[PDB]
């Protein structure tokens, strides 16, 4: 899914009062992996101590 | 007006969320004046072409 952003028209507080405040929502989904990893060459510069 | 993005964080499922408000900032600008001025005669005015 894309980003998608929702206004909640009210907040509550500690003792589920309103509280006047509001705020906007946003999420998004997405997923990704290597499925073979000896399709790439990776270059390392390690440092000893 | 100057600020910065909100930092978005990668949940889990039925996890809560943490508040991302940013930080405003503001410039100014101040106005100067400069200025000149010369002197001149009438004659030197009527003659010299």
């Amino acid at each position: 899914i894309g980003m998608t952003v929702e206004f909640i028209p009210h907040l509550f507080g500690t003792n589920r009062r309103p509280n006047g405040s509001r705020g906007w929502f946003a999420y998004y989904r997405m997923g990704a992996d290597v499925v073979n990893p000896n399709a790439f060459r990776l270059l390392n510069v390690e440092t000893a101590s | 007006v100057s600020s910065a993005a909100v930092q978005w964080s990668w949940d889990a499922e039925f996890e809560e969320v943490s508040d991302d408000s940013p930080e405003f900032g503001q410039p100014e600008i101040p106005v100067k004046k400069a200025q000149g001025f010369v002197p001149i005669s009438i004659e030197a005015l009527q003659d010299e072409a």
